[PDB]
RNA sequence: GGUUCGUUCCAUGGAAUUAACGUAAACCCUUGCUUUAUUUGUAAAUAUUAUAAAGCAGUUCACCUUUAUAUAGGAAAUGAU
């Protein structure tokens, strides 16, 4: 049956000095992520998925519709630790790759600051901002910001349950509505003849995530409480959370090639 | 109704004549020509288009043999199995 | 086994051994069919792509490559003379002619 | 006599005696086969040799000349009764897979039935409710149909969310972008359609064939 | 042109990718939770176990036996009852007997003893050969030729040998030697499958030998010398079978080799072998005197 | 390998498939190596001199 | 049990593993081709009949079909040769 790990540096005991009181990151994992594995658990209790790891059930379980209940917990469960492996202790400053090369595909560091903090409020729902590793076969290596929600993956695998827009306020009769109605229909019926919209280099290599931001509401409605007044809040949360990020290991899990 | 029996302990489970024998087609061709001489007449004019399906049936070439059956060899495979035992 | 494979149609055309020469080098009587399976892997070890391709498979697949040339045996020419006249010989079961072909009426 | 002579059981007496003396009468005897001190405090086991088998079900005390006396008694256990009546009145719990192949053995280490029908390592199904009917029939002294309506019932509340997580599930994933393959009702039918179309094959070129049939039956080569 | 140059990008594609794909999947693969993996199915080979317990032999359904109808009587000792048509072996006759063959396969390896495990059946070769990599034996997965062992002389005679001392190392001086002795035989034979092949425990028990086997409900337990009742239809029971006689021999070289470091022999040179020394002293003793 | 048959390959080591062209003038006139000239040197590379 | 001109070949058998002879292969004549030699044979000739030493060649390639997936077979003046 798939357990619990401890966390990177014993927040569980500690959590984040000026991020997370210890006990939110109490509630935000221990206790969640037991829930989400207890129900996990009963669902792959006697299935092929009872020994396989999550991601490899959230990229098994992305497009069967019979289990899309076992793919929010896998991809939920997943997406989860993935955003408290990357916080670090203590901040961290800045690689000179990654600082360089994000300012080719940003501009500058406050630029991606406020569009990841910005898409996450934009967005009024629970999810996860990614800063996603876009590499084709022949193109260098290029970054860009992916924002999902509830429970989606950002592998190419899993684009089946990428749930990047909203089908509730974003598809109308202005002219943007028209144009991204179009596009959820070409997707489902592609997607349903099996026909391939965009080409996907075998692996999944395309779309490489490196960083996470978890907006889910159970993370920060303790810790920076509902933000009445601009006290706290998402916002604050966001603000917050890019003190901790682990430059150093976000930069390892980049990969970049060689360009200096 | 009682149900088949378990045969006996045989030296060889298998069947004579594995792929069926094929019969010459000419020789149906023929005995529709031999029934118009009874009944029409030899030098009549009723047997016309039948003698002529006779003279294009020795022209046609025969057709090729097909694969022979495998039936014997799963036939051996079970027969301990399937029957009694062997016996020699 | 983990290594990428390349399509059959992108394979290299390679002349493998046959039953008998594994027989003689080896001074073994090798079953048909215990051989057919093994020449499988060797087909199969062969699709491994050559970048990635270890030198241990590599110096194992060359010792089943099968080095025979056919004896090659090219018919001449005929030659035409200065003159335009071509010599054709024929024979049929006694006798052999010799006829001089030339542009004519 | 079609078997024959297996002494196996004997290859140390036999070799033990052999490597005893010499054959060459005056010369000491050669060391014995390196096996002969290896098993020579390990004796094989008594072999053919019928016993009382375990009696598994109380033998008939009324009968005065039993025969079957050498003869491995079935195995049947107070559960039996009780999966069969769930499963007949659930026939369709059939058609739910089961894996009946195990891991490691150690299933039966945590499962406490006092809990509820929920428990680690097994799946829900119809076994849940026998063990669990098992345990408040015997622990909490409940009748066989008392137990059995209280175990039940808590298998269909159960059963129920998990068929409206499946409905729910797709239609919260479709409101935010998510896109799924085809059901499986869609590609049921498709292949049916693959398996129609043969049948038309087969059915046009018999109803062909007995035309044939019915016209050869009568006589017209004379063409009048 | 454009067509056939595809391919020309992807098989030469095929290096980075595979390269990004490997690093990529040493990164993300485990971050959700972690699996408790309590079996896999190449698990008996990998590391088999050093003992089976009675959950491990259950687990691996080596107490399946045959259809009640197809029994052999003389081997009703073993079986524990009747469920679903067939006869449920005991789990404790089942292990009781599976350790005594490992104290077996042990001893004759401590004693340098030649083992041989058989096992012919279409997917049992993997098992016979990584026991007999364990316990430095030899294997067999086909057919097996009757006469190898009462007719040694003429079917193994082309077949190379060599002589080694105590510590397992060939010695020089054996030239003539090896050229008059005649083929080897197995000190002990472990059969996966007796029902098959009773021609090699007849020359066994005709040539005493011993020998170990998996006995099921059909087979005749007098075949061998010590019996293992089990399922031996099983790919799954013979694999956890073969690595625990596989790592009894194992345990049993180390002990003997262990031992020869430190001067202590636990084996004698064979009765062969010990012909040819007498031999050799007698044409030494002519050199000496002419 | 007794019984064992034999394939027929060409043996390019023979005499006759080494040089297709027999005369010396050929074979000598710097076809492939140079500075070969001496007819004493092109047969100490195809026979086995004793001097 | 299949297959083969063939105890040929493959598979298999609770007994097989092998040796010799016949068989097969090879040999002589004959057939196409290459190189060699040109008299007493050849009209001429830049070599083509003949003479005769050696070497190569087949069911080989292509096409069609193909069992247990192990061993292959068919088509015969309108594929090559
Ligand atoms: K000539
Ligand atoms: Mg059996
Ligand atoms: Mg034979
Ligand atoms: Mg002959």
């Amino acid at each position: 049956q798939h357990y619990l790990m401890p966390l990177r540096d014993n927040f569980e005991q500690e959590g984040i000095r000026n991020f997370l009181s210890p006990g939110s990151v109490n509630m935000a994992y221990t206790e969640y992520q037991t829930f989400i594995l207890e129900k996990l658990n009963a669902l792959v209790v006697g299935t092929d998925f009872e020994q396989k790891d999550t991601k490899s059930i959230v990229l098994a379980t992305a497009r069967d519709p019979e289990l899309a209940h076992v793919f929010n917990h896998a991809s939920m469960a997943h997406n989860n630790h993935f955003f408290f492996d990357h916080l670090s202790p203590v901040p961290v400053k800045m690689g000179d790759k990654l600082f360089y090369h994000i300012n080719e595909n940003f501009g500058s560091v406050d630029t991606l600051r406020d569009e990841m903090i910005g898409t996450a409020v934009s967005m009024f729902g629970p999810g996860f901002v990614w800063l996603v590793r876009t590499q084709l076969p022949g193109q260098p290596v290029a970054l860009r910001v992916m924002a999902t929600y509830l429970a989606g993956s950002p592998y190419p695998g899993a684009h089946w349950r990428r749930q990047e827009m909203d089908a509730q306020t974003s598809i109308g009769s202005s002219p943007q509505g028209l144009s991204n109605g179009q596009r959820f229909f070409e997707r489902s019926a592609a997607g349903f003849k099996g026909n391939k919209l965009e080409p996907t280099a075998p692996g999944g290599t395309d779309l490489i995530p490196i960083l996470c931001l978890n907006t889910w509401e159970y993370a920060w409605l303790r810790e920076y409480g509902t933000g009445v007044g601009g006290m706290g809040g998402k916002l604050a949360y966001a603000q917050s959370w890019w003190n901790m990020i682990d430059w150093a290991k976000v930069e390892e899990e980049a990969r970049l090639e060689t360009r200096i | 109704p009682n149900k088949p029996i378990r045969l006996p302990p045989l030296k060889q489970l298998r069947v004579r004549q594995a792929n069926k024998a094929e019969e010459n087609p000419c020789i149906a061709v023929m005995s529709s020509v031999l029934a118009c001489w009874a009944s029409a007449g030899y030098n009549s004019a009723g047997c016309a288009t039948v003698e002529n399906a006779l003279r294009a049936c020795m022209d046609a070439p025969k057709p090729a043999p097909k694969p022979n059956n495998t039936i014997n060899y799963h036939l051996s495979r079970f027969q301990e199995r399937l029957t009694q035992g062997k016996s020699k | 086994e983990d290594l990428p494979v390349i399509p059959a149609t992108a394979v290299e055309r390679v002349a493998w051994k046959t039953l008998e020469d594994i027989r003689k080098e080896l001074g073994e009587q090798v079953k048909a069919s215990e051989f057919a399976r093994c020449l499988a892997l060797v087909k199969r070890l062969n699709s491994i792509h050559p970048d990635l391709k270890p030198q241990e498979i590599k110096d194992v697949l060359d010792s089943f490559r099968r080095n025979v040339q056919p004896f090659t045996n090219v018919a001449k020419p005929i030659p035409i003379d200065q003159f335009g006249r071509a010599c054709g010989v024929g024979k049929r079961k006694a006798s052999s002619a010799r006829a001089f072909v030339v542009e004519g009426t | 006599g079609k078997g024959r002579i297996f002494q196996a059981a004997k290859v140390y007496q036999r070799a033990s005696e052999a490597a005893a003396t010499n054959i060459v009468s005056g010369l000491p005897p050669r060391n014995p086969p390196l096996w002969l001190k290896a098993i020579e405090s390990i004796p094989p086991a008594e072999i053919n040799t019928r016993p009382y088998p375990i009696q598994h079900s109380p033998p008939n005390p009324r009968a005065r000349k039993p025969r079957n006396l050498f003869r491995p008694t079935k195995i049947v256990y107070p559960e039996d009764e009780l999966r069969r009546d769930f499963y007949r009145d659930h026939p369709w719990e059939l058609a739910r897979p089961r894996m009946i192949i195990e891991l490691d053995g150690k299933d039966a280490r945590f499962l406490d039935w006092s809990k509820g029908l929920r428990q680690r390592g097994i799946p829900l199904s119809g076994e849940s409710v026998v063990q669990r009917q098992l345990w408040l029939m015997e622990n909490q002294g409940m009748t066989k149909q008392e137990a059995y309506d209280k175990a039940r019932h808590e298998f269909y509340k159960l059963r129920q969310l998990e068929q409206m997580e499946r409905r729910i599930a797709v239609e919260e994933a479709r409101m935010v972008g998510g896109y799924f393959g085809k059901d499986l009702l869609t590609v049921g039918m498709e292949l049916e359609n693959k398996t129609y179309e043969s049948w038309k094959k087969w059915a046009t070129t018999e109803i062909a064939r007995q035309e044939s049939a019915r016209a050869s039956m009568y006589t017209n080569v004379v063409d009048n | 042109d454009e067509e056939a140059l595809k391919l020309k990008q992807q098989i030469e594609a095929i290096p980075g990718n595979f390269k990004l794909f490997k690093q990529t999947k040493a990164q993300t693969q485990k971050l959700g939770a972690g699996v408790e993996v309590r079996y896999i199915p190449e698990q008996y080979l990998r590391n088999p176990p050093s003992d089976a317990s009675l959950e491990d032999l259950m687990a691996a359904q080596a107490h399946m036996g045959h259809n009640t109808s197809l029994w052999n009587p003389a081997n009703a000792r073993y079986i524990y009852g009747v469920r679903q048509g067939i006869h449920i072996i005991s789990l404790e006759t089942t292990a009781t007997h599976l350790r005594r063959a490992a104290r077996v396969v042990e001893e004759v390896a401590y004693r340098g003893g030649l083992i041989l495990f058989v096992g012919t059946r279409p997917g049992q070769r993997p098992i016979v050969v990584r026991a007999a990599e364990l316990a430095k034996a030899c294997h067999l997965f086909t057919k097996w030729r009757p006469g190898t062992i009462t007719n040694r002389e003429q079917l193994l005679g082309g077949v190379p040998l060599t002589v080694v001392d105590e510590l397992d190392r060939p010695l020089s001086g054996f030239e003539d030697h090896l050229h008059d002795r005649r083929p080897l035989a197995p000190d002990l034979v472990v059969c996966l499958n007796p029902k098959e092949n009773m021609t090699l425990l007849y020359e066994c028990s005709l040539a005493k030998i011993p020998t170990i086997g998996i006995i099921d409900t059909n087979t005749n337990p007098s075949w061998v010398t010590y019996q293992i009742p089990a399922n031996d239809d099983s790919l799954r029971a013979t694999a956890l079978i073969s690595g625990v006689l596989g790592r009894a021999g194992e345990r049993g070289q180390k002990r003997r080799l262990e031992a020869a470091q430190r001067g202590v022999v636990t084996w004698k040179t064979p009765a062969d072998v010990q012909g040819y020394f007498e031999l050799a002293s007698a044409r030494a003793a002519d050199a000496r005197r002419r | 390998q007794e019984k064992a048959s034999l394939i027929k390959s060409v043996d390019w080591n023979l005499l006759e498939n080494k040089f297709k062209n027999l005369n010396l003038s050929f074979i000598l006139n710097d076809a492939s190596y140079a500075e070969r000239n001496n007819l004493s040197e092109l047969l100490n590379k195809l026979y086995y001199n004793v001097l």
